[PDB]
DNA sequence: TATATATATA
DNA sequence: TATATATATA
């Protein structure tokens, strides 16, 4: 089976489930990267995780654009904050979101 | 409201 | 002084 | 490596018995009168102290006493738990009719 | 206490 | 992939 690829970069605003080690696929969203600002590290995102409102940056091997996969990953869990974060998703995602 | 890990 | 569960 | 806990055990042994919603409970094997109805297979009729209740356990959940004392030998606020901690001790034969 | 639900191991 | 452990949550 021919499979499509996940995206190898993001614009800021996209909405994505996040995954970092020790958590579930986590509704998020690509924030802005301000000129004037110390640079990123190479390929990767600053990220605004829904629900908690915590951030941090990752590379698009754990970006998973938010349509294509809200049927897997966006299940209801348990860690604090989760649900929530679907709430904001769908309803509120451009919560504290300085990119436009 | 901080960074994760 | 009975079963328990 | 690592020493497995008994499969069988004798009517007087004390333990530590583990019934689910519970802490590690110290315990002892009673006997099986023969001209009883039979338990189930592998099942021990079981004395808790402290609250003197009784349960048919199988060794899965049976550890033997003194081994795991240091383990699971901590106070503990569960009605009767102290009080049994006391009597694995002081009294193990209280209603003990095996012997 | 137990259940979810993560990760590491085989 | 299937199993066994450690962490988070109720």
């Amino acid at each position: 089976s021919m499979a499509r690829p996940r995206p190898r970069e993001y614009k800021a605003g996209d909405l994505v489930f996040a995954k970092m080690k020790g958590y579930p696929h986590w509704p998020a969203r690509i924030d802005e990267l301000p000129e004037g600002a110390v640079k990123p590290p190479a390929n990767k995102y600053p990220i605004f995780f829904f629900g908690t409102h915590e951030t941090a940056f990752l590379g698009p091997k754990d970006l998973f654009p938010y349509k294509e996969y809200k049927d897997k990953f966006g299940k209801s869990n348990k860690r604090k904050g989760f649900n929530e974060g679907l709430w904001e998703i769908e309803n509120n995602p451009g919560v504290k979101f300085t990119g436009y | 409201g901080g960074v994760k890990k």
